[PDB]
């Protein structure tokens, strides 16, 4: 079985920590984006996966070459000069999708976390002969998306209706795809939008079906929301499996704290904080909707509120940090400093007080 | 005798405000006027007939240099060298550092000069003005007012003999301050700091010391600190206008229409440029190699880098284009000027690619980044 990932770019809009690593290799809750979805591909027995990148593979060739092994998959890049809408990157990749069995294969998009319920997906194909499949998220705001107009009796898609000023439906997609082998030829060599011009192609032939994502959805654009997406993850985490979560007379809520990873006494963490592995946590602090990324330590008595620290860092002293502070890779904050929502270059020296939220380059 | 330059250099902790350049080239090799930062300092040496090797120390990685030092010796035949302090000591443990190195020829008087510096740079001058002074070491005349960014400094007008010195608390001034050579003996003087007294800094525990011992001496021209990379284009006009003053058919002077566009004056043009003669290129423009510029467009207080490409009607006013620039056709990209405010001099990253029409008016914009949308005094990441 075969499987292809939608990645984009390199992370434009999610500097600075996008400057140094490409998008899909930013780590989230201790593991990077892509680890994420590529570990549900191996509950369903996926071999080989295919990245429709955009920009040159040439700097994460040994990130990808270490998941491999480890995980018992084949991992290949596909670099296209253009990115062709949103179904032409398709085109360029079904030769590594068509092994000759005609299976259908997943298309999953890199902005998007679930629960990822991929076993009982095939079942749910298996059974009525559906040609192809996709996931659908409630929303409560219908409008600011492209809602999808389904009957609530077997789970057919008719019309595309972006941007409804009367109330047609509140069924959006949640960018989680399962096509047939038989779709890769309804595509033009011209950029398509996957969205407005490939799905109603298949959805005026009734030849589709469409399931309902019993789970949580987030489009994660822009690095504040790691710290809000964290709560959907380690809410589900919570219900998945609650032993993953680390517990303990200083935890409050949800912690998912690394084996690596080492706390000092008489420290306070949570709710949704992720502690990355190799990182040196001293006494005193109090962390809480924060994530802390590898290798930084931070100091004795610091207070880190719903903020993000890069990788390497190092926090001082009685320092706080609130208020979506953003930190780059290699950020040494001096001790006793305040930041009200400072994004940091990486490589700086914080010696004064962002009092105020503030790009520091 | 014989007389040997070192110039200063530093790291990737120094350039961190030339950020969004410094990424893709450091500071030292940044093009002022055309030709790198350093690149003035290194023309001034050949000037002195007696000169030989050149130093050029900073822990920066010594692969980027080694590709630009060998192009110089090309032009002006001078022994130029990189050496990348491991462990570096400010200024005073920097030079002290392999001495041997710089001794190694046995130079008399040996050279030594920042890197963010822009002077004249009266190599020849200060040179001889030293052997008839004497001692081991060799200023501007500035308003009392323009005091803060230094502090005091005293010195004899008659031996012009540093009487006084103190970095920051100046405690009253004299008008005169350090703008950034010595004897054989100055390694000696390291010495007993060193090792007889023991992150040395050489303007705290060295020139100050040396004050009433008469050991110590002292531009008539011009000279700005470029710290900021926002100072690289009042310093670049200063340069163009030393390349009005002497040898101005190095500098581009069009001023007409056969096929060369309306040159208004203080202008290098490289000459693998592309022009079209319907632009009208103002003042203190400093245009690189390789860029494609378009028609009717207008340059003035600008520094255009390499690869850049100029589209329908652009105008420039108060910016610095980065490597690989696209700039839209109708788009403008300007600034105030003000040299004292942080955005008063726009500048674009890496290969920035700013669409059509679309406006940037005193902002910073990084590397590798596409503008569909007009921004207004905001840093863009």
């Amino acid at each position: 079985m075969k499987a292809l990932i939608l990645v984009g770019g390199f992370g434009t809009r999610l500097r600075p920590l996008t400057l140094s690593f490409p998008k899909p290799l930013v780590d989230f809750a201790n593991k990077p984006m892509i680890l994420h979805q590529i570990e549900a591909l191996k509950a369903v027995g996926v071999d080989e996966v295919v990245l429709a990148i955009n920009y040159q593979p040439e700097v994460m060739l040994n990130f990808l070459k270490d998941f491999e092994t480890k995980l018992e998959i084949k991992i290949t890049c596909s670099q296209e000069t253009e990115p062709l809408g949103t179904a032409g990157p398709l085109a360029l990749a079904r030769d590594k999708l068509l092994d000759g069995s005609g299976e259908p294969f997943f298309v999953l998009n890199s902005d998007v976390i679930s629960e990822y319920p991929l076993k009982e997906m095939l079942e749910f194909h298996k059974s009525h002969g559906g040609e192809a499949s996709i996931m659908v998220t409630k929303v409560d705001e219908p409008s600011k998306y492209g809602v999808v107009v389904m009957e609530e009796s077997t789970g057919r898609v008719e019309k595309f209706v972006e941007k409804p000023k009367l109330y047609v439906g509140n069924k959006i997609n949640a960018g989680i795809y399962l096509l047939n082998p038989s779709v890769l030829d309804k595509i033009e060599l011209r950029p398509t939008s996957i969205e407005k011009e490939t799905f109603p192609k298949i959805a005026a032939a009734q030849g589709l079906y469409a399931m309902v994502l019993p789970g949580f959805w987030m489009d994660i654009g822009q690095p504040r929301d790691y710290i809000t997406g964290l709560r959907l993850y380690l809410d589900s985490l919570r219900k998945k499996s609650p032993a993953k979560l680390t517990s303990g007379p200083h935890i409050v809520g949800n912690v998912l704290v690394d084996e690596t990873a080492t706390i000092g006494e008489g420290c306070l963490i949570g709710p949704d904080v992720a502690i990355g592995p190799g990182c040196i946590v001293e006494s005193g602090v109090r962390l809480s909707r924060c994530t802390v990324m590898r290798g930084v330590r931070i100091k004795k008595h610091a207070c880190i509120s719903s903020s993000i620290i890069g990788w390497h860092s190092t926090v001082g002293q009685w320092a706080r940090i609130e208020n979506m502070t953003i930190l780059g890779e290699d950020v040494h904050v001096s001790d006793e400093i305040y930041s009200n929502g400072g994004v940091v270059l990486p490589h700086k020296e914080i010696k004064s007080n962002i009092l105020k939220p503030e790009i520091v380059m | 005798e014989k007389v040997v330059a070192v110039i200063m250099v530093g790291g990737p902790t120094k350039g961190t405000r030339f950020r969004p350049l410094s990424f893709n080239t450091p500071k030292p090799l940044i093009p002022l006027a055309g030709q790198p930062m350093i690149h003035h300092p290194i023309s001034a040496c050949k000037k002195i007939s007696n000169l030989a090797q050149i130093f050029l120390i900073g822990f920066y990685e010594e692969r980027e240099f080694a590709l630009y030092v060998s192009s110089i010796s090309n032009e002006l035949k001078i022994p130029v060298r990189y050496l990348k302090e491991d462990k570096p000591h400010g200024s005073a443990g920097a030079l002290y550092y392999f001495r041997d190195r710089i001794m190694e020829e046995k130079p008399s008087h040996v050279f030594l000069l920042n890197c963010d510096v822009c002077c004249s740079f009266p190599l020849q001058g200060i040179l001889d003005a030293h052997r008839r002074y004497g001692g081991i070491g060799t200023v501007i005349k500035v308003s009392a007012e323009a005091a803060s960014q230094f502090g005091e400094l005293i010195a004899d007008p008659d031996t012009k003999e540093l009487l006084h010195y103190t970095e920051k608390p100046e405690t009253f001034v004299s008008d005169l301050i350090n703008c950034g050579v010595f004897t054989s003996d100055i390694f000696n003087a390291i010495e007993e700091v060193y090792s007889q007294i023991r992150f040395v800094r050489l303007d705290q525990d060295i020139l100050s010391p040396l004050a009433g011992k008469k050991q110590l001496y002292t531009n008539k021209d011009f000279w700005e600190q470029i710290k900021t990379p926002g100072k690289s284009l009042k310093c670049s006009a200063l340069y163009l206008s030393q390349f009005r003053e002497t040898s101005p058919h190095i500098l581009a002077s069009g001023d007409g229409t056969n096929r060369k566009p309306t040159i208004i004056g203080d202008v290098y043009i490289h000459p693998s440029v592309k022009l079209h003669p319907t632009a009208k290129i103002g003042p203190n423009v400093s245009i690189s190699a390789n860029v494609r510029v378009g028609p009717g467009v207008r340059l003035i207080s600008c520094i255009i880098l390499d690869d850049v490409e100029i589209k329908e009607n652009a105008v420039v006013i108060n910016s610095i284009i980065g490597w690989k620039s696209s700039i839209g056709r109708w788009s403008r990209v300007q600034a105030s000027g003000d040299y004292n405010d942080r955005l008063g001099i726009t500048i674009l990253g890496e290969a920035v690619t700013v669409e059509d029409e679309v406006a940037v008016i005193g902002s910073i914009v990084l590397q590798n980044k596409t503008l569909n949308v007009s921004v207004q005094d905001d840093i863009i990441l």
